[PDB]
């Protein structure tokens, strides 16, 4: 109920975000858990600041679309961080 | 790197790397800030007296990626070879090498909000992560 326009926009960034996440090769990270978080948050800031110019509508709905996106980007990032988290012990 | 992945890199870099050479000192700084760890040692560029070296360096990064991206088909070990040079001769830890690429991609997302698209970033990130050694 936010807008048939930004509704799909948010869906696009989450697909694009998955191919990004899914193409990651852990054997090639050598980055700590601490910095992997930084990297991912930069990737999310990135998408938000990107679609911030793509969201359409009025301010009320504007901030609303972004907020849902970030909520979703995290939902994908969380499993990612966990799997990577379980790349230390292993 | 699939035949399609390579076509996307050339496209991506084509439309976004034209001024990459101007973001040396900035990508370096983003790294020092976002990743403080890389800041404890860093005996490079003689920063104490300058910005000239990290600036010139920023040019080499862009030029190298340009050459490397233009030759993904024929010279798949360009980045690999370059990375080894840093890791084995220049005293540059592969993670700093990897992080500066990230901070360089971040800088570009800053300076080019409508060109630096999600797909443009994934297509470049995939190329940059192809720093292993190919055979
Ligand atoms: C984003 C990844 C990077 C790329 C693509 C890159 C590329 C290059 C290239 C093409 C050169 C010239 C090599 C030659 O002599 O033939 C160079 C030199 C050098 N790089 Fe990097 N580099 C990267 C990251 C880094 C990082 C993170 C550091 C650490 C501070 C670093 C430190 C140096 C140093 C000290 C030299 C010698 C510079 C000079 O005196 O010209 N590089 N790099």
């Amino acid at each position: 109920a936010l807008l048939k326009a930004n509704k799909d926009l948010i869906s696009a960034g989450l697909k694009e975000f998955s191919v990004l996440l899914n193409q990651q090769v852990f054997n090639d990270a050598l980055v700590s858990e601490e910095d992997m978080v930084t990297v991912v948050e930069d990737w999310m800031n990135f998408y938000i600041n990107y679609y911030r110019q793509q969201v359409t509508g009025e301010p009320q709905e504007r901030d609303k679309a972004l907020q849902e996106l970030r909520q979703e980007l995290n939902t994908l990032a969380n499993p990612f961080l966990a799997k990577y988290r379980d790349f230390l012990k292993s | 790197l699939s035949p399609a992945d390579k076509t996307n890199v050339k496209a991506a870099w084509g439309k976004v790397g034209a001024h990459a050479g101007e973001y040396g000192a900035e990508a370096l700084e983003r790294m020092f800030l976002s990743f403080p760890t890389t800041k404890t040692y860093f005996p490079h560029f003689d920063l104490s007296h300058g910005s000239a070296q990290v600036k010139g360096h920023g040019k080499k990064v862009a030029d190298a990626l340009t050459n490397a991206v233009a030759h993904v088909d024929d010279m798949p070990n360009a980045l690999s070879a370059l990375s080894d040079l840093h890791a084995h001769k220049l005293r540059v830890d592969p993670v700093n090498f990897k992080l500066l690429s990230h901070c360089l991609l971040v800088t570009l997302a800053a300076h080019l909000p409508a060109e630096f698209t999600p797909a443009v970033h994934a297509s470049l990130d995939k190329f940059l992560a192809s720093v292993s050694t190919v055979l």
